């Protein structure tokens, strides 16, 4: 996962000092934060005295102090906060542009950003800009990765994404196809799409009239809420409602008839920003529409087949007919190599089976599942929860593509008292950060985290 | 607390020992080798080498298969 | 379509202060595949959660188990008033494996001679999980039926899905000739509820006996971690209590005291019985259409109570258990519940 | 996971009465009103559409304010709503404000809504069985006069916990008024594991609001602040109306008493207790 809000605090303090200006978008950064960083800055958005961290280094008790340490690093990342190595110690303070910019909405603010729409009669029904807009996501996603019928119009997408070349397809023939990043495309459930969508319209249309900040109001305008009246109308910069139409354009945005009305607020918009239910001519039944098999038992059953929902499922299996009710296939591991003749690994695959197909899998996955769990310290045989058995048939199928082994981390070394390394021995076994290790060298290829947590037990 | 750090590939030496020359081949962007488990490599410029580990091993293998 | 029963008579003296010690079988009939896994893992499975439950319901009591193998009864845990030493015997109970045959008198004698020291006031009583058709008895059960009888300690056991007479009439011989306590099972939750139903007191009549006074204290909880020191284990204690009387320094226990031994408790334990002591009428289902109360739900807000003339979803019923006493409404949902976890009438709570 | 923060608040104009008599009426509860609102709207900006409910009791009942049963049939657009749906309630408890709401002072329906909400939210915890919230809620206590210590409504109190502590949730309690710290209280929110402040009246307690209210729902990675001790010395000698340390139960009654009793037929239930019994008592 590229994970965006990395991406967030990529930027530098100017221009998050530029976006810590709105409000709105100090808002959204919000609900971003684990909820230590959450609690805790809202402290400091309150009481006006820069607090040194040796009391913040008090208050965590026993282990969830690493949180700190991670949300110290995380805090550092996108500079909301401003340290001063004044006295030895570290005495921390916020960044009120977003501290007090947020400070303001906190108690009836003056955001423009938050006020930019106009509350009206949003008369968005539910189906009316949802289905279509569903269906313009629905539309591009089978015409993106490669459909029965690709009836999505984002040329502009298309040439970023054939610029970016996520969608692995070739554009001097035309194609468009699921490569590694189209493939990983199919991972990402709903968000995960719209992520490298953001990151591919942020990507593609970051350069050249960027006015990313003014967009960004625009993009929290939209990424706020349903804009009512007077959204596109009002609330709408020259890079925001360009944006916006560019946004509105391609189905995220539900804007009303004529291009030229109040923010129509379809469901697309806040299903990324939600992390939700992620539901969306005349006839649609869901979710069992689409379904297909997937079981212990290893093949392909189904008596429901969604043509782009299907179209997904024989990119790793043979088709034989696609019945009225059945996508006539059988899966075998040479079947899956067929998402490995791509290269695609079915290791997506395997959340996304467990995910996908479910429709039509319910009982199955449920009985695979059996909510074994409870019973786990008690009962110590699992039913195939998560299918090992398919796994081992899956883990052997990748033998034809073999040969590959690395770790990530760091070197480590200038280490001479073995009882700290005993201690923290069994102290890494209490932390469980261990990729592989030993004492011969005292040589390790992994994270930061040991240190932080042997700095702050007793220190100061 | 100074760390001589790097693109750590661990692995056998065996195809490895292939790389290392094969490396000087395709311009050598592994860099430091502490014990012979291990590969490091340019930040930048690390998959290169990885880039004809598929294609050496895929050149004329094509799984026959009879 | 109701099974309720008709009225509870439970207003007056009931089993609080318990000393029960459940028999199992540990032989070849629980091996037999009658459950899933088989009776006595699953069984296993069904003892573990009435330990803790029963000291949840009942922290006032204690409790030890014994099991039958091989013609033989073999006592497996100590009575006490901690789940945890239970709990963590039936584990490798549950690693072990039933044998051979069950000895009834066996585990009749051990465990009658194991309540010898039990106290007056700690209510007696055995509770046993059968599943073969025949015992294994070294003398006179009948004797040893005189004796419990003499011993005043009614019994409810509860066989598996058929009858033996003689546990017919023992169950009905300890409970003062009352047949009810040979109840058994035909299914896993019908076997759930014998659990469920286990945990209740048990008042029918008690005969005018002599009732005891009962005098203790409160404990008083230690503060200091790093002071870590314990004495009625002789260990460490990073935290404990006091006595109110020896002013021991003791681990977290309702237990009684070490060193003067007097039962130490705070509040929590006792207010458990009192809902059981004096316990509500159930919420009475008001009428579809004599009752025409509010259209919800009084203890929760449940608009919907009917379906209002709609064929028969209206004729179906009226989702209206109203507490009598309050004369007040709640939902089923809400009403259930009420009854099953907090009696707290809001409506009677309300005045 | 998100929480569910269901404010349990007595509203007692005498309470309210008092908060204006305790210190001066320089700002009665509807500064600490004030306080709660916009502190109110944090706990849903804070996690992932984390809900709520508002219960309130008055001396001769009780009702939801927030939850707003059918009764028809800025900030995000959402805490305008639900909190100006809110203000309405307050204000429509406004007009329920009379000599016959002033009447039932006899009367304390606070007991049933402590207990009352908890069903409902066990009803929201079962509707809500999927994406279980790690939820907590509140109870505030304006120092009132004219009852130094109610005692009828303490028994069920003690019910609740029992069935709190099997719901698994803490509850933060704050008192504002007299210095009368509510043992019971003191008592619940430790054996609930929450929190208990005997805070003045007309101080900005947002800061107390925001601070002293952010810990339980999930977390619970901090040093915990408690009051002062959480001594469970228990119940005063009915008869008497002086706490027992040492504890003396009449019988199966329970009666808690001091040394008191005559040896028969407790001032809780008419049993005759056995004299040899108390004769053996008495051998001390
Ligand atoms: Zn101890
Ligand atoms: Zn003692
Ligand atoms: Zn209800
Ligand atoms: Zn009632
Ligand atoms: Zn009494």
């Amino acid at each position: 996962k590229h994970s965006v809000t990395q991406y967030l605090e990529e930027i530098p303090q100017q221009v998050q000092n530029r976006l810590y200006t709105s409000p709105a978008t100090c808002l959204a950064i919000y609900r971003i934060l684990p909820p230590l960083a959450k609690f805790f800055i809202m402290a400091m958005v309150f009481n006006e005295n820069e607090v040194p961290l040796l009391d913040l280094d008090k208050w965590v008790n026993s282990n969830g102090k690493l949180q700190f340490q991670n949300a110290i690093k995380s805090m550092k990342s996108l500079h909301l906060l401003i340290p001063n190595k004044s006295s030895g110690t570290l005495m921390i303070n916020l960044n009120p542009t977003f501290k007090i910019s947020l400070r303001n909405a906190l108690t009836g603010g003056e955001v423009q950003n938050s006020f930019g729409v106009v509350v009206e009669e949003n008369v968005v029904s539910l189906d009316l800009l949802d289905e279509y807009s569903a269906n313009k996501w629905e539309t591009i996603l089978h015409f993106m990765v490669g459909t029965p019928l690709a009836k999505i119009p984002s040329e502009k997408v298309l040439n970023l994404l054939k610029h970016s070349k996520l969608m692995e397809e070739v554009n001097s023939t035309g194609e468009f196809k699921i490569t590694n990043e189209g493939f990983q495309f199919l991972l990402q459930e709903i968000n995960s799409q719209l992520w490298t969508l953001l990151l591919q319209y942020l990507k593609m249309i970051e350069t050249s009239k960027m006015d990313l900040v003014d967009v960004l109001h625009f993009i929290f305008m939209l990424g706020a809420l349903e804009v009512g009246k007077a959204y596109k109308i009002d609330a709408l910069s020259e890079t925001q409602r360009i944006m916006l139409q560019d946004m509105r354009d391609y189905g995220l945005v539900f804007q009303k008839h004529s291009n030229d009305s109040i923010f129509y607020p379809t469901k697309l918009a806040l299903m990324l920003t939600s992390d939700t239910k992620t539901i969306r001519g005349l006839k649609n039944q869901d979710i069992p529409d689409g379904s297909l098999i997937v079981e212990t038992n290893f093949k392909i059953y189904s008596y429901s087949n969604s043509p782009l929902q299907i179209a997904v499922l024989s990119l790793f299996v043979h088709l034989k007919a696609r019945f009225v009710n059945m996508v006539l296939g059988q899966i075998t591991r040479e079947s899956i190599r067929r998402a490995l003749t791509n290269g695609i690994t079915a290791d997506q695959i395997i959340a996304y089976l467990e995910t996908h197909a479910h429709p039509q899998m319910r009982r199955l996955a449920e009985e695979k599942l059996e909510k074994k769990l409870e019973l786990d310290p008690n009962c110590k045989e699992p039913l195939q929860v998560l299918p090992p058995t398919v796994v081992d048939q899956i883990r052997l199928w990748q033998l034809e593509l073999d040969r590959v082994i690395t770790y990530e981390g760091s070197l480590y070394s200038d280490f001479e008292t073995s009882q700290e390394y005993n201690l923290l021995s069994k102290y890494a076994q209490d932390i469980g950060v261990l990729l592989w290790k030993d004492d011969k060298k005292k040589k390790f290829f992994i994270s930061k985290e040991g240190n932080s947590q042997v700095l702050d037990f007793a220190k100061r | 607390a100074r760390a001589r750090k790097g693109a750590l590939v661990q692995c056998d030496p065996s195809i490895k020992a292939l790389i290392l020359q094969i490396d000087a081949k395709m311009s050598d962007i592994v860099l430091e080798e502490l014990d012979d488990t291990h590969l490091l490599v340019n930040p930048s410029k690390v998959e290169f080498v990885k880039h004809e580990l598929n294609r050496l091993l895929s050149k004329n293998i094509y799984n026959p298969m009879d | 379509k109701k099974r309720t029963a008709k009225k509870n008579i439970t207003p007056y003296q009931r089993g609080i202060i318990r000393s029960l010690i459940l028999t199992l079988d540990c032989s070849e009939a629980m091996l037999e595949k009658d459950l899933r896994p088989n009776r006595h893992a699953m069984i296993i499975q069904y003892a573990i959660d009435f330990v803790h439950e029963f000291f949840d319901q009942n922290p006032i009591s204690q409790m030890g188990i014994i099991i039958m193998r091989n013609g033989l009864a073999q006592l497996v845990s100590q009575v006490s008033g901690n789940p945890q030493d239970h709990i963590d015997a039936l584990k490798s109970i549950r690693k072990q494996e039933p044998k051979g045959n069950p000895s009834l008198q066996n585990a009749l004698e051990m465990a009658r001679g194991l309540l010898l020291p039990v106290p007056a006031h700690c209510t007696r009583e055995v509770l046993i999980v059968f599943g073969s058709l025949s015992t294994t008895d070294p003398g006179d059960i009948h004797q040893t039926i005189d004796s419990l009888v003499s011993e005043k300690i009614r019994v409810k056991v509860l066989g598996l899905s058929a009858q033996v007479a003689i546990c017919k009439e023992l169950c009905k011989a300890t409970n003062y000739g009352d047949e009810s306590f040979y109840k058994i099972l035909l299914d896993e939750t019908h076997l759930k509820e014998l659990f469920n139903e286990a945990v209740t007191p048990l008042p029918v009549n008690k005969i005018n006996k002599g009732f005891t006074l009962v005098k203790m204290g409160f404990p008083t909880r230690i503060f200091e971690d790093t002071p870590t020191f314990c004495s009625c284990h002789s260990k460490l204690v990073y935290g404990g209590y006091f006595c109110p009387n020896c002013h021991s320094k003791v681990c977290s226990l309702p237990t009684v005291c070490p060193c003067c031994d007097l039962m130490l408790i705070l509040s929590t334990h006792l207010a458990r019985s009192y809902h059981h002591l004096m316990p509500l009428k159930t919420f009475a289902e008001v009428p579809t259409t004599e009752k025409f109360r509010s259209e919800d739900c009084f203890s929760c807000q449940s608009r919907f109570p009917x379906x209002x003339x709609x064929x028969x979803x209206x004729x179906x019923x009226x989702s209206r258990y109203r507490c009598e006493d309050c004369k007040q409404e709640f939902c089923v949902d809400c009403d259930v519940f009420i009854h099953e976890i907090l009696h707290n009438c809001p409506g009677c709570e309300s005045k | 996971s998100p929480s569910l923060l269901t404010v349990i608040i007595e509203i007692a104009p005498k309470l309210w009465t008092t908060f204006d008599e305790e210190g001066n009426e320089k700002g009665s509860i509807i500064k600490v009103l004030e306080a709660l609102i916009v502190f109110l709207n944090a706990h849903l900006a804070f996690n992932s559409a984390n809900k709520v409910a508002v219960i309130a009791a008055y001396s001769q009942g009780i009702k939801y304010l927030y939850p707003e049963s059918t009764s028809a049939l800025x900030x995000y657009r959402r805490f305008r709503n639900v909190d100006e749906t809110l203000v309405e309630e307050i204000y429509k408890l406004f007009e329920l404000e009379k000599k016959q709401i002033e009447q039932n002072s006899q009367r304390s329906t606070l007991a049933g809504a402590m207990s009352a909400g908890l069903t409902y939210v066990n009803r929201i915890s079962k509707e809500s069985v999927t994406t279980s919230l790690k939820s907590r809620l509140l109870v505030l206590t304006c120092g009132s006069g004219s009852s130094k210590d109610e005692i009828f409504q303490y028994i069920p109190i003690m019910n609740c916990i029992f069935s709190a502590t099997k719901m698994k949730c803490p509850i933060d309690v704050v008192k504002i008024g007299g210095s009368k710290e509510s043992t019971f209280l003191q008592q619940t929110t430790d054996a609930t594991n929450g929190v208990y402040l005997h805070v003045e009246s007309t101080e900005g307690l947002i800061q107390y609001l925001a601070t002293a209210m952010f810990i339980d729902p999930s977390l619970r990675p901090i040093i915990v602040k408690p009051n002062h001790g959480s001594v469970d010395f228990r119940t005063s000698c009915y008869l008497t109306g002086r706490v027992v340390a040492v504890g003396f139960i009449c019988s199966v009654c329970l009666c808690v008493l001091s040394i008191i009793p005559p040896g028969n037929k407790c001032p809780a239930c008419d049993s005759q207790f056995d004299e040899h019994v108390i004769a053996k008592l008495k051998r001390k």
